[PDB]
């Protein structure tokens, strides 16, 4: 338990270390963002199953539920950036700073 | 046996490495079903069947769309993903060096016990249950209908709300 | 009526899947109110004795159940029996 | 001389028998069924192939193939 | 370990099957049968451009679903709780505001193959 | 006619009986003339490896005669 | 012995590659009208282990019927090279074998023989479905009586 | 002891399955006047060997345009998962029994679409991106009601485990509880399981040779010997959950000999389909099966929750 959750941990950094350096897609880093999520429902199952904390086992689902609901706004933003340029390129929205 | 659960470990940093490196959606989205299935054995390897499956049912369905978007709105005419250029592939071998080497660095530092490979396999059940029943995970997910019931209208509101907040986002 | 009767028949004769639908969906909630029965299902499952059942110690007090399971005092359902 | 092939269309005020008569074909979608008898009723029939090299199909004396010069 | 005494097994049945499939046919491979198909003409665009679906609403109703399909699984186990009184109500408060949510979008549109 | 098609059902009919039968006569010779003895919960175990502790290692076996 | 065990087996390898041969969904002019009552209820082909796969990944011979003009002929040549080669072909027609009409038309090859390599030819207008039959029944012997493993072991 | 089980469990579905290609080009072929395979072997018993020894000594593509790695995991991937999906499949005990024996399906049942995406996705060809795609839809379609009309059944039953329903149906056949979910189950045992009246992936008239035309022979076939390993799955299941055979604990083959009976019917009822019905056009079965049988799932759905608590017939958790 004390060699997984420091390297779940180093697998949440690592994705946090992805969703702030990016590759010319907006798509690549929403999909970042659940491999984010991910760690945190293991690293909240397992302290919530080796405490045997039952009472706290109804949060790994709560915590997955805002998983895909923030990823659908995700997705369909995308839909909102495809049809401006077609092409998903995070380097192609800079006309706000005017 | 006893390096079952740091194989697993390791396989699911590595599953979340080559995701952060950020390939083509595809092979990121390979790079989370596997992490997920990796996700469902640890998550097992400790207890629970259920809420590993759950990964493994949500991020299938889940990466079933990302397969979808992706070849209509998130691909190149050349997807360059691993095997492509020199600047991955980099830093794919040398974190996994940084890995071999970060843990064994401090296990010569065995003060903090973040990671003990001479100690290693020996605590990861903690004094569970042997003589019982009606223990297993899904009792505890079932609490919400039985003491836990917002954390489910709660969460049903927003599948509700979902529906109405991802059309106004399309029309 | 006519004007609402009769606007039910042909949503019964095309769209007859929403009618089910609709109809299964206010037929389940309201079973369960005008029952003889579902007294028991929050019964049926108090009975299980999953866990142990922990004893008191006779301090002169609660004329309950003494020292003896088959003693006629206590909760002795007859009812799940003979149902 | 014309015939009209789909041209039935006429609200009759449809009474209730004559809509079980068509929720059911819908909700139990009974018309295919009358589809898998209709194949059910074939594979218990002879199927007319033929072994070829022992049983080659029915000619006439008028089929034409290969050229010949004939000789009196 | 008793899974994987099956499943290993079927990985090495599928990869012992796929070995003695390419280095036991005598290939030919030169040009231009290794070249994609389209029917018997050389492809006119590079069969890796954007595919623009249409069922980009559908696919994301799924992706809320399949959660809520999640969020359903643990009736089994629910029905075994003592009250039996807020598992029927709660069960039907979330099957209803589904069929609510499904009802609005069958409404107005979204389900119908933009076009 | 149609009954050229039961070879081809009744060889795969005698191809589905064996993953049923032989995963029980299997079992009985591993198991002790026994089931498999499932164990869904962590009582069921507890018995097993109680009984996989009155006896050789292997839990099939011994019962009263003993004291 | 080494021949006769490679002998049967190079028997015992055709023997699939005869009986389980998937043709190819061809088409292009009246002739291939036959290849449907080739697949008809009366001389079948299923019943030689012969089945339409209207890929050429999935084929294992070609069946050419009809005039193969001078547009069709890279999407001919492009279709037999596409497959695996221990392609076969066969030619339906006397205007795939020569253009019988049209031989001396402009729009149109005179032979399928000069594109792609053929193993047998099957004559007829519309040849008889009892004729291509002939021919993939002939063709099903043409590779009885190839000698693959044999002509490797004295080599 | 127990490669041995392994052994008469893999050996016997690999042998059955090559004998639906069989059975399948005989059983259309008499509603077709035509005689199926006579020759190769006594009436065809022999055909199988002949295709699969065929397939594996032609050229296996390794098209120019492709993805070589995902090219050649795909079918490993197919026929291992559908081939693996028999291992909790409990003819009366299970060569592997799991509580949660059906969402094992379930997820596992879902991962035979990633053979059916990287497979088109890799091979680099629009007639094989679309049967990609095809899927796609298609699992977006049904795979919201394989879990409620299987949720619905495992609701008057209690665990997941598919052996508790042999104690469910110990006098008793729950297809006569749930026809209607039987009904849509048998349609979403037919959309999962592609081949189909509505198979819109591997169509030929359309999408030649869907999401598997550019592999040839080699790897052709590990799709076909999943495809038709799956078939005979979706039909064990509704012969273990809706059609109930004989346990009689002293003869555990009878439930077996009567498993066979029922699950050749709806192997060979998913015969009579192909034979008799054309396909959805791929914008009906997703109106199909959100419209028609979304809203009556939730129903029965919500009719199985209330039937229990308002009646008695609470499962019990073993
Ligand atoms: C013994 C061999 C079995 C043969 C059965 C195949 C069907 C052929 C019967 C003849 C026929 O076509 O009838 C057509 C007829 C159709 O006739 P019709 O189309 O001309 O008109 C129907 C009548 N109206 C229009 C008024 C509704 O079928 C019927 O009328 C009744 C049967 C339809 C319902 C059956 C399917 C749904 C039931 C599913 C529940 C499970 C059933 C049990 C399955 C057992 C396996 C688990
Ligand atoms: C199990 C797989 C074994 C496959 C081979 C079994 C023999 C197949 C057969 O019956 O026909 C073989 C054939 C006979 O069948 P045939 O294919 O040549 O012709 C059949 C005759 N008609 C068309 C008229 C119906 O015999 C041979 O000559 C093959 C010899 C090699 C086989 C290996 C021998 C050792
Ligand atoms: C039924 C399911 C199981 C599937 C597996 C089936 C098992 C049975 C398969 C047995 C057949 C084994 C031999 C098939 C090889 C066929 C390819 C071939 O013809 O090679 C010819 C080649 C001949 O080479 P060559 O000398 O003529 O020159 C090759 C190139 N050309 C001709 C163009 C100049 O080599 C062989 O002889 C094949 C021997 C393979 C034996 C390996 C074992
Ligand atoms: C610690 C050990 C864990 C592994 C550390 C990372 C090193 C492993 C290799 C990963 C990089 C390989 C690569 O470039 O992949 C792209 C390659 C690109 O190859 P390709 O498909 O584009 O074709 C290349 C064609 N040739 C051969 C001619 C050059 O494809 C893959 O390998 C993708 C599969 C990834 C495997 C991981 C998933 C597990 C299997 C899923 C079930
Ligand atoms: C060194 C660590 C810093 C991160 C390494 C990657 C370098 C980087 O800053 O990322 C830049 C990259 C931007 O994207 P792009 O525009 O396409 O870059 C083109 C450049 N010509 O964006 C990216 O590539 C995304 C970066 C995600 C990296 C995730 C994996 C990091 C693992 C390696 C850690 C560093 C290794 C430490 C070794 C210690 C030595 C013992
Ligand atoms: C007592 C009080 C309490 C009682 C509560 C219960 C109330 C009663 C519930 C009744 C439920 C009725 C049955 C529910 C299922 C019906 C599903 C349905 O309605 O399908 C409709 C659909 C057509 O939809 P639509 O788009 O409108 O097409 C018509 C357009 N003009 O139809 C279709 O498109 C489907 C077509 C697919 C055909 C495929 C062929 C199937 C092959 C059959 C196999 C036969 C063996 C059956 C095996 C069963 C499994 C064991
Ligand atoms: C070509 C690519 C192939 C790679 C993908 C392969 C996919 C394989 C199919 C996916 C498996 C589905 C998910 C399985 C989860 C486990 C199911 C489960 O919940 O039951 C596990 C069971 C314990 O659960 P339970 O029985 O309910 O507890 C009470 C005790 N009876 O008993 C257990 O505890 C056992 C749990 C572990 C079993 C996991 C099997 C992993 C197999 C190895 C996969 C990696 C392949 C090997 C590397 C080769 C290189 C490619
Ligand atoms: S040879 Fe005769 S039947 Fe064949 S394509 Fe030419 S004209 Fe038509």
């Amino acid at each position: 338990m004390p060699s997984t959750f420091f390297n779940l941990t180093m697998a949440f950094s690592l994705s946090l270390l992805g969703t702030l350096m990016f590759r010319s897609h907006l798509m690549s880093t929403l999909l970042c963002l659940e491999g984010m999520v991910l760690s945190l429902f293991i690293m909240t199952s397992v302290t919530s199953l080796n405490s045997n904390s039952m009472s706290s086992m109804p949060i790994p689902i709560t915590i997955l539920v805002f998983a895909a609901c923030e990823a659908a706004v995700g997705l369909a933003l995308l839909v909102k950036v495809s049809n401006t340029y077609g092409t998903d390129y995070v380097q192609n929205l800079n006309l706000l700073q005017c | 046996m006893n390096n079952y659960i740091f194989v697993l470990s390791s396989l699911f940093l590595v599953g979340c490495l080559g995701l952060a490196l950020k390939p083509s959606p595809i092979y990121g989205g390979l790079g989370l079903i596997v992490s997920g299935f990796v996700g469902c054995l640890m998550v097992l390897g400790f207890g629970g069947s259920f809420l590993g499956l759950m990964v493994f049912l949500i991020y299938l369905g889940g990466m079933l769309v990302v397969f979808g978007y992706t070849t209509a709105m998130a691909t190149e005419e050349y997807p360059e993903t691993w095997g492509s250029n020199w600047l991955i592939l980099g830093f794919l071998v040398l974190g996994v060096i940084m890995e071999v080497f970060l843990i064994c660095v401090l296990n010569y530092y065995d003060e903090v016990g973040v990671i003990n490979l001479d100690g290693l396999g020996d605590w990861l059940m903690y004094e569970v249950d042997d003589v019982g029943v009606m223990l297993e995970g899904g009792i505890g997910v079932a609490a919400m209908y039985s003491c836990a019931t917002w954390m489910m209208v709660v969460a049903g509101w927003s599948l509700f709300a979902g529906i109405f907040i991802i059309i106004e986002i399309t029309r | 009526a006519g004007r609402i009767s009769a606007f039910l028949k042909n949503a019964w004769a095309k769209e007859p899947v929403l009618v089910v639908s609709f109809s299964v969906w206010g037929l389940a909630i309201i079973m369960p109110m005008i029952s003889p029965y579902t007294k028991y299902a929050s019964m049926i499952n108090k009975a299980t004795p999953y866990n142990y059942p922990v004893p008191v110690r006779d301090d002169g007090n609660m004329p309950d159940v003494p020292s003896h399971p088959q003693d006629p005092l206590g909760p002795s359902l007859d009812w799940l029996k003979n149902l | 001389t014309y015939k009209y092939v789909n041209k039935k269309e006429q609200e009759s005020e449809v009474d209730m028998k004559s809509a079980t008569d068509n929720a059911a074909r819908i909700l139990m979608w009974t018309e295919l069924i009358r589809g898998l008898g209709m194949t059910l009723s074939y594979l218990f029939r002879e199927p007319a192939t033929i072994n070829y090299p022992f049983e080659k199909g029915p000619l006439s004396p008028r089929f034409r193939g290969e050229h010949a010069l004939r000789r009196y | 370990m008793n899974l994987y005494t099956v499943i290993f097994i079927n990985i090495l049945l599928s990869l012992t099957l796929i070995l003695v499939a390419f280095w036991l046919p005598q290939m030919n491979l030169y040009s231009e049968k290794a070249n994609p198909y389209e029917c018997g003409f050389d492809p006119t665009s590079s069969a890796r451009l954007p595919f623009s679906m249409k069922f980009f609403l559908v696919a994301i109703t799924f992706l809320l679903f399949d959660l809520e399909i999640a969020l359903l699984l643990p009736l089994p186990w629910a029905i075994q709780t003592i009250k039996t009184s807020t598992m029927m109500i709660m069960a039907f408060i979330l099957v209803t505001i589904l069929s609510l949510g499904l009802a609005y979008e069958w409404t107005q549109k979204g389900l119908e193959w933009t076009e | 006619m149609w009954f050229e098609i039961l070879p081809g059902l009744a060889i795969m009919g005698v191809c589905l009986v064996i993953p049923g039968v032989s995963t029980a006569y299997i079992h009985k010779f591993t198991n002790g003339g026994k089931e498999k003895r499932v164990a869904r919960v962590q009582y069921q175990w507890y018995l097993m490896e109680r009984d996989r502790r009155i006896s050789g290692v292997n839990r099939y076996y011994v019962s009263k005669g003993l004291e | 012995r080494a021949e006769y065990v490679v002998t049967k087996l190079d028997d015992l390898i055709n023997w699939a590659r005869r009986s389980s041969l998937w043709p190819m969904t061809f088409g292009l002019a009246c002739c291939a009208v036959e290849m449907m009552h080739m697949a008809a209820p009366r001389y079948d082909m299923d019943r030689f282990g012969v089945v339409f796969r209207a890929s050429p990944r999935q084929a294992d011979v070609m069946i050419v019927a009809g005039t193969l003009t001078n547009k069709m002929a890279p999407a001919l040549r492009k279709v037999y090279d596409q497959m695996p080669e221990p392609r076969y072909v066969v030619s339906m027609g006397s205007c795939a074998n020569g253009g019988g009409y049209y031989h001396y038309s402009y729009s149109v090859v005179r032979g399928c023989d000069r594109i792609v390599p053929v193993d047998i030819y099957v004559p007829g207008c519309p040849p008889t479905a009892e004729a291509l039959l002939y021919g993939i029944l002939q063709l099903q012997r043409k590779i009885k009586r190839e000698q693959k493993l044999k002509i490797w072991y004295r080599r | 002891m127990f490669f041995i089980n392994i052994l008469t469990l893999l050996v016997p579905i690999l042998i059955a399955m090559a004998f639906l290609t069989l059975v399948e080009r005989k059983i259309l072929g008499y509603m077709q006047l035509r005689k199926g395979p006579n020759i190769v072997g006594p009436y065809g018993i022999l055909q199988p060997f002949a295709d699969a020894m065929k397939l594996f000594m032609k050229e296996p593509m390794r098209p120019l345009t492709t993805s070589m790695s995902l090219f050649i995991i795909a079918p490993t991937l197919s026929l291992t998962l559908a081939l693996s999906l028999w291992v909790p499949l409990p003819m009366p005990h299970p060569l592997i029994n799991l509580n949660l024996g059906i969402l094992f399906i379930l997820a596992t049942s879902s991962l035979s679409v990633y053979s059916i995406l990287w497979s088109g996705w890799a091979s680099n060809s629009k007639y094989s991106l679309f049967g990609a795609l095809r899927a796609v839809a298609q699992t977006i379609s049904y795979e919201v009601t394989m879990a409620i009309i299987l949720l619905s059944v495992l609701l008057m039953n209690g665990s997941y485990s598919l052996q508790t329903l042999i104690t469910t149906q110990e006098h008793m056949w729950l297809l006569l509880p749930a026809w209607p979910m039987a009904m849509m189950w048998f349609i979403s045992t037919l959309a999962e399981t592609n081949r189909a009246p509505f198979d819109l992936t591997e169509g030929e008239s359309e999408l030649v040779s869907g999401f598997n035309v550019e592999y040839a022979a080699g790897p052709f076939a590990l799709f076909f010997m999943a495809e038709y390993t799956n078939i005979i799955l979706m039909n064990a299941l509704t012969t273990i959950i809706f059609l109930g055979p004989l346990y009689y604990i002293n003869l555990p083959e009878l439930y077996s000999t009567n498993f066979m009976m029922e699950a050749l019917l709806l192997s060979s009822t998913f015969l009579w389909i192909r034979a008799s019905y054309p396909r959805f056009r791929y914008d009906q079965l997703m109106h199909l099966l959100w419209k028609n049988f979304l809203p009556l799932t939730l129903a029965l759905c919500m009719w199985h929750i209330s039937l229990p608590i308002f009646t008695a017939g609470v499962p019990p958790y073993m």
